[PDB]
RNA sequence: CCCCACAAAUCCCAA
């Protein structure tokens, strides 16, 4: 039950550059 | 500078690394915390201006407030909060212990009193040798509605020759109160004697808490499941008695009260069973409250806390107030624009239902950002004011 | 009220301050730069005289 | 023969070990004398010839105030307080200096590697900066790009870390005993249950669990103490236990003489 | 700024790491997590720099002065 | 946010759907959406102090859209954006103000702008009559996700440390 | 600044030894000793392992404050036993059992030797 | 999908855009 | 710094009165904020986008 | 110089813990005495005591401004030891009831007892005594 | 001062070697009074404590948002599995002696940040000073040495 | 030398 309780800048650029 | 004290003369024991250093005792007369004050001094030049300012304006002799014939002096958070543990019926102490904390006290007799226990091993009551700071030949009797001279309660205190008989340290018993020990010891042996008793007792305190410790933390707040699964559904029922008076207000039957207006009795009632609601609730969220919680400790203790803080932090918290009228439809119809116009539903015009441990919600927050700007303000004129009255 | 019922003055001092439970009540802890600056006069006594001389 | 020692495992850097036969007393002044007076050697002085970076100057003096250095010969020379010289001659002092020039196009590191023993060595192992990582780069100081020089000189004098924390070699040390409990010197807080509410240590299964509720041993002792210390690596580990074990102990002498000649 | 040195809290060795650290993070597309891990900080005092610092000399240098 | 009351798929629906920010995100990450962009189609409006008396806000984008943590009608025209967003500049760096009284958080607000840190970065360069800069910075590992706007995190104010609560018996 | 300075933590004294010795007038055989450029460190090591003696009375030490690295420590006695005896047998305890454990340790690191 | 609704979290991105158009200093500038 | 920027001021008197624009207002809903105020004699006067 | 003042056996009715983790009150009546009534404060994480038990007791004025409590004498203490429950106090209130029944109170530190009978309307005691107990 | 108007100073200052220490050898930064959380009644300070040491734990770095659904249930559970007390509470020993500490201790984690007010600007003292042109009286200002 | 800003300091409580 995490709930989210981090966030991840970098992490979150290269899964969308990955994404994209 | 406000009344007789905070202008008390002082002996001087000169420290290095830049700072004033007082005792924490007096911290309360000079109403100074330590958040960053800043305080001043005055050297005498002559000798007659020494001699009257240790004979007039010592703190030895300056212990009971003329103002309001009780001790403005007293012991104070930490030491209370120490005397209050070590005074439990409990409680022990070994030998390793005792000869340091004796050692401490710079007017013992060098005499160690026997172990109250010999069985396995020689002991001591806190009690025990708590009575060492005490001066001998003092005597005091409580009895506060428990006390039927064998203490099942342990409320009340008792001494018989310095030695303590029964009962534990409080606040009520120790610090600044009619009856209070300081009261009674300065003014029967002599106003200064009292002096080395507060050394003694802070010194001792101090000393045994180092090797104790006493802390506190979330899990302090934290209360039972079904505890406050109980105090949701009391909430719940409060709402419904609300919402059942305003059904009965819509329908024009009413109390009419006599003299006061329809909405008054209305928003009287409604208030009533807020309050009530909220009262119960910290009830409730009280009696759970573990024995071995330290907050609650504390706030049984004396020195700092209340029935009111530990409700707001567990259970509720209760509506914000805007000078008693509670909060008024800044918006035509509505007081937020989150909300469907002409509502009177607790949430709807202001009740704050959650608790500081949940925390808020949006409109909750701006409720209580409300209230506080309310009391800061309220201050921050009464204090010009009432200064101008002052002088 | 600026100069008659109160005024400056003299031989004063004012820093932040700090507990000590080491310190008992009439006593209080000042810092030694102070008691360089801050001053206190006293009269050549036969009985002070080996002290003050010592102190000068 | 008495405090008896056995060893758990040891690396190059941390040592774990059971102490037995002692009183907590003697256990924790242990932790204390390696914790805070074994003596050590670091950088104290500096002189700054020519400064050019974007750093500032005692930014960087407090910086090379921490690098690390080989002392394993550190008893060799004394104090310099205590040596009749003036002005640090070499039987109490090493000097050091650093040559860091802002040449290439792309930023340049400075690492403890780049300074250089100067003054005598006199032939004892001292005064080298420890590079721990395989790649042979101390910590980094500073850094610069084309325009920026530093000439520094730096003074490496004898110090103890009890007065401050340059000359700490340990940086990191453990304690404990009775992990069960047993001696109940402390109770556990618990909102539901005292045994769920906490984890178990690693030291459990060495003592037995406490026999499900046999009456409380009131004249038992503790005992059996459990250490885990780990250095900063100017220095062996099992130099810094002996050499603290040889400080105490002189202390201990020290204050037996001046007993006696008193 | 540069990384500290020797960490507050316990006394390690801090920043002969911190060049290291970063690479994991760029062509081993870890977790600060497991980068941590295998760097080897078990205490968590040595560890917190790691996770917070926040290097300016790279803004600072990348001026022309002279 | 502006809101439909009609809705080809049923009840109501705020008229913003997904296609439209993942455009947004890929037009970011591309280092061409703008915020104007999002205002031409009809996507959000601006609402002047006067208004709200004649709007319905939604609080959550799901607060009642469809048909223990904490505590939690059908005529809605707005929805706001973000809640987190009705604070200011110094009060956002308060981790959960939500959690702790009023007052408190006033306390805070006035005084972090008493803090040091950084303020630019020239100031090798910049004289000036007063200035403070600290050695050792530190992005603080609790934060909002708000103050990374204010660029916070990239100049923090100080450093965290490891705190006990405790009454070691002194001071 | 102008005050007693930091050298007092270790530094010794200057015209004078690391302790002197005072007679109580409370209690018979009853001998205060001050110490100074030490702490906790060596206090409470000397406290208990005299303690540990069973022919002694009385013993406890403490320090006045934190910021003068001195401390005092109280003993006194059966009859005939002088104090000063016992705390030198007592340091003689403690460096013969010290040594024993040093040189336990090196024969088990050397046969904890690698390989 | 692209017509699906949004989560309360997605909103982010929304404000990330705005700030990055508008700047703090926007009301003095403008 | 940028907590200087977005600010405001109005003039109401030396001394000031205890029941106008001090307290805060339903309307100030989501356009100041409703915690980033000096305190002392100013208190509800300067207030934050 | 050493002599018992009264002794005689007990049987508890019941312990209460009394949400004290080591400390509880005890209470007893007398067997060879039909009036005599008892109740005390015992440490039962010291030692453990339970519900319907036979319990000893003894006054013990003394053992064969008393000087400093000697150390325990590791060689021979020969003393009115042969039972466990050796603890000391002072009485402080003395109450007549029922125009027969005499009360004396003793507390012990922070711990109380009270007891209760009239034959020895003069034996028992001045305000210290210590206290013995056997199994 | 904290992030929560706990403002405050320093007393004294110990070190490492008789500060109090846990099991695993870390030793506090600086350590507060207890009874300053009740009064004042900051509470949400705790929760940044417990988040920052789970995040720190995690390495992943923790989260604050005034308005969201993070409550304190997934942070006790996700710290426990870490490996520590649910709450946060920790033992604790005592530097002089080494002795187990009676209670235990809340012990984490948090940022502070440094304010504008050193001691150094704000002492002073007078003694026979430089006097006032128009009355004679000592001259006003710390900088201008006055009274 | 004055005038204006700008900040601290009075940060509760009682049971
Ligand atoms: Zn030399
Ligand atoms: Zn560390």
């Amino acid at each position: 039950t995490n709930a989210s309780p981090f966030i991840k800048r970098d992490r979150m650029r290269r899964n969308f550059l990955r994404m994209r | 500078s406000l009344h007789k004290m905070s202008m008390m003369a002082h002996r001087v024991k000169v420290i290095p690394y830049s700072t004033f250093r007082l005792n924490l005792s007096v911290t309360s007369p000079y109403n100074a915390d330590f958040d960053g004050d800043e305080m001043n001094l005055h050297v005498p030049q002559s000798e007659e201006t020494r001699a009257e300012l240790s004979q007039l304006c010592a703190v030895p002799l300056q212990i009971v407030s003329p103002q309001s014939n009780k001790p403005c002096m007293g012991i104070v958070q930490d030491t209370l909060c120490g005397i209050r543990k070590l005074t439990l019926r409990d409680t022990f102490i070994e030998l390793d212990q005792v000869l340091n904390m004796l050692y401490w006290v710079p007017d013992w007799d060098g005499v160690i009193p026997t172990p109250a226990i010999i069985k396995p091993k020689p002991l001591w009551s806190g009690k025990q040798i708590l009575s060492v700071a005490i001066p001998n030949g003092i005597h005091l009797q409580r009895f506060d509605e428990g006390t039927t001279l064998l203490s099942p309660k342990d409320n009340g205190m008792l001494i018989i020759d310095g030695q303590i008989i029964f009962g534990v340290v409080e606040k009520k018993t120790v610090g600044s109160s009619n009856g209070g020990l300081i009261h009674v010891v300065t003014r029967e042996k002599g106003p200064q004697v009292c002096a080395k008793l507060f050394g003694n007792i802070q010194k001792v305190v101090n000393f045994w808490l180092l090797h104790n410790g006493f802390s506190t933390g979330i899990g302090d707040t934290i209360a039972d499941g079904p505890t406050m699964r109980e105090i949701t559904e009391t909430i719940a029922e409060a709402k419904k008695k609300v919402l059942d008076v305003t059904k009965e207000a819509q329908a024009n039957l009413l109390t009419a009260k006599h003299g006061m207006t329809l909405r008054e009795s209305f928003e009287d009632n409604v208030v009533r069973f807020l309050n009530e609601a909220r009262d119960k609730a910290g009830r409730l969220a009280e009696v759970n409250l573990k024995d071995l919680n330290n907050v609650k400790q504390m706030v049984m203790a004396g020195s700092k806390g209340s029935f009111i803080n530990i409700a707001q932090m567990s259970a509720c918290v209760g509506q914000q107030s805007v000078e008693g009228k509670r909060i008024a439809f800044g918006f035509v119809d509505r007081t937020l624009p989150h909300f469907s116009k002409d509502d009177y539903s607790p949430e709807s015009k202001g009740f704050v239902e959650n608790s500081y441990l949940r925390g808020l919600t949006p409109q909750e927050f701006f409720f209580h950002a409300m209230g506080g700007r309310e009391g800061l303000i309220d201050t921050a004129v009464k204090t010009a004011e009432t200064g101008y009255i002052q002088r | 009220r600026g100069n008659l019922m109160g005024k400056r003055v003299d031989f004063s001092a004012r820093t932040v301050i700090s507990g000590d439970p080491n310190l008992e009540l009439d006593q209080v802890g000042v810092p030694k730069s102070i008691a360089k600056t801050l001053t206190y006069p006293e009269v050549v006594t036969p009985y002070n005289i080996d002290r003050l001389t010592q102190l000068v | 023969e008495g405090p008896q020692v056995k060893i758990r495992e040891a690396s190059k850097d941390n040592v774990d070990f059971i102490l037995s036969n002692v009183d907590l007393a003697m256990a924790n002044s242990l932790r204390r004398v390696m914790i805070a007076e074994i003596p050590t050697l670091a950088i104290d002085s500096v002189e700054v010839e020519t400064n050019t970076t974007v750093l500032a100057d005692e930014f960087i003096a407090h910086r090379l105030g921490l690098i690390p250095l080989q002392s394993m010969d550190i008893e060799q020379l004394e104090y310099s307080r205590d040596c009749f010289c003036e002005d640090h001659c070499d039987k109490c002092s090493v000097v050091l200096t650093l040559q860091a020039f802002g040449e290439s196009e792309s930023t340049t590191n400075v690492y403890s590697k780049d300074l250089v023993i100067v003054s005598n060595l006199m032939g004892r192992n001292i005064g080298h900066p420890i590079i721990q990582d395989k790649e042979g780069n101390g910590v980094l100081i500073c850094k610069l790009r084309k325009g920026q020089e530093l000439k520094l000189t730096c003074v490496a004098k004898k110090g103890i870390a009890k007065e401050h924390a340059k000359w700490g070699p340990a940086a990191a040390i453990e304690f404990e005993y009775d992990p069960w409990n047993k001696l109940k010197h402390t109770d556990y807080w618990y909102e539901q249950d005292s045994a769920k509410e906490w984890p178990q240590s690693k030291n459990c299964e060495y003592e037995d669990p406490p026999n499900e509720g046999d009456p409380f041993d009131y004249k038992a002792q503790a005992d059996t103490f459990y250490m885990n210390v780990e250095s900063v690596g100017s220095i062996p580990v099992d130099q810094v236990v002996v050499r603290g074990i040889d400080t105490l102990q002189k202390k201990v002498a020290s204050i037996l003489l001046a007993l006696t000649q008193m | 700024m540069i990384v500290p040195v020797r960490c507050f809290s316990c006394g390690k060795v801090v920043g002969d790491k911190w060049e290291s650290y970063l690479n994991l993070l760029q062509e081993d597309e870890l977790d600060e997590g497991t980068a941590l891990s295998r760097l080897g900080l078990k205490r968590y005092c040595c560890r917190r720099m790691i996770l917070t610092h926040v290097d300016l000399i790279e803004k600072f240098l990348r001026y022309n002065p002279l | 946010f502006i809101v439909e009351d009609d809705e080809s798929l049923g009840h109501k629906e705020l008229k913003v759907r997904k296609g439209h920010i993942a455009k947004l995100m890929a037009t970011e990450y591309q280092d061409e959406y703008t915020w104007s962009s999002l205002l031409n189609e009809g996507l959000v409006e601006y609402i002047d102090a006067e208004e709200e008396e004649s709007i319905l806000i939604a609080m959550q984008p799901e607060d009642l859209e469809p048909a223990a943590k904490r505590i939690r009608a059908t005529t809605f025209t707005h929805c706001e954006i973000h809640p987190s967003m009705i604070l200011g500049v110094a009060a956002s760096i308060i981790p959960f103000p939500d959690h702790n009284q009023s007052p408190r958080n006033t306390y805070q607000s006035a005084m972090g702008k008493q803090a040091m840190g950084v303020f630019l970065t020239n100031y090798n360069v910049r004289m000036d009559t007063m200035a403070n800069i600290l050695y050792y910075p530190q992005k603080p590992l609790g934060t909002t996700r708000a103050m990374e706007y204010l660029k916070f995190r990239e100049l923090p104010a100080g450093q965290n440390a490891i705190v006990a609560i405790a009454c070691y018996s002194g001071y | 600044m102008n005050a007693p300075d930091r050298f007092e933590l270790f530094l010794l004294g200057e015209g004078e030894s690391k302790l002197k010795i005072d007679p109580d007038t409370k209690a018979p055989n009853a001998v205060v000793i001050t110490f100074e450029k030490e702490d906790h460190t060596l206090g409470n090591l000397i406290r208990a392992e005299l303690l540990n003696d069973r022919k002694v009375l009385f013993a406890a030490y403490k320090v006045e404050h934190p910021f003068f690295a001195r401390f005092k420590l109280r003993i006194q006695t059966t009859e005939g036993y002088d104090p000063k005896d016992a705390l030198k047998n007592a340091c003689n305890s403690i460096i013969n059992k010290l040594g024993a454990l040093k040189t336990n340790f090196e024969t088990e690191w050397n046969l904890q030797t690698l390989a | 999908d692209e017509s699906a609704p949004i989560t309360a979290e997605d909103s982010w991105a929304v404000i990330s855009a705005f700030f990055r158009e508008k700047g703090l200093v926007s009301q003095q500038l403008d | 710094t940028l907590s200087h920027l977005r600010r405001t001021n109005t003039p109401i008197g030396r001394d000031g009165k205890l029941a106008k624009p001090r307290q805060l207002h339903n309307t100030h809903w989501g356009l100041v904020c409703p915690a980033e105020t000096p305190e002392g004699q100013a208190c509800g006067l300067v207030k934050n986008l | 110089m050493s002599n018992t003042l009264f002794d005689d056996i007990f049987q508890v009715s019941e312990v209460d813990p009394g949400r004290y983790n080591k400390v509880c009150r005890i209470e007893a009546a007398s067997t060879t005495q039909d009036q005599c009534k008892l109740t005390l404060d015992i440490n039962v994480e010291l030692f453990p005591v339970a519900a319907q038990d036979s319990l000893t007791v003894t006054i013990a004025s003394s053992l064969n401004a008393t000087r400093s409590w000697r150390p325990p004498q590791a060689g021979d203490r020969s003393l009115a030891d042969d039972y466990d429950y050796v603890m000391y106090g002072t009485a402080y209130k003395f109450e007549e009831v029922s125009k027969d029944l005499i009360a004396v109170y003793y507390s012990f530190g922070g711990l109380l007892m009270r007891l209760e009978g009239n034959y020895r309307n003069l034996n028992n005691l001045q305000e210290n005594a210590y206290l013995l107990i056997r199994r | 001062a904290s992030r929560h108007g706990q403002k405050g100073t320093i007393g004294i200052t110990y070190r490492r070697e008789d500060m109090p220490f846990t099991a695993e050898g870390i030793v506090p930064d600086l350590i507060i009074n207890p009874h300053a959380i009740p009064s004042r009644m900051t509470v949400a300070h705790l929760i940044e404590c417990l988040l920052s040491k789970v995040a720190a734990l995690s390495g992943n770095e923790g989260d604050a948002s005034p308005f969201t659904d993070i409550t304190v249930e997934g942070i006790s559970k996700l710290l426990r599995e870490h490996g520590y007390q649910s709450r946060g509470f920790e033992v604790m020993y005592n530097g002089h002696t080494g002795k187990k500490l009676m209670a235990q201790i809340f012990f984490g984690p948090t940022y502070y940040q440094r304010l504008r007010h050193m001691v150094d600007d704000k002492i002073h003292a007078r003694a026979r000073g430089p006097m006032q042109v128009l009355t004679r009286q000592p001259v006003e200002g710390r900088s201008r040495d006055g009274g």
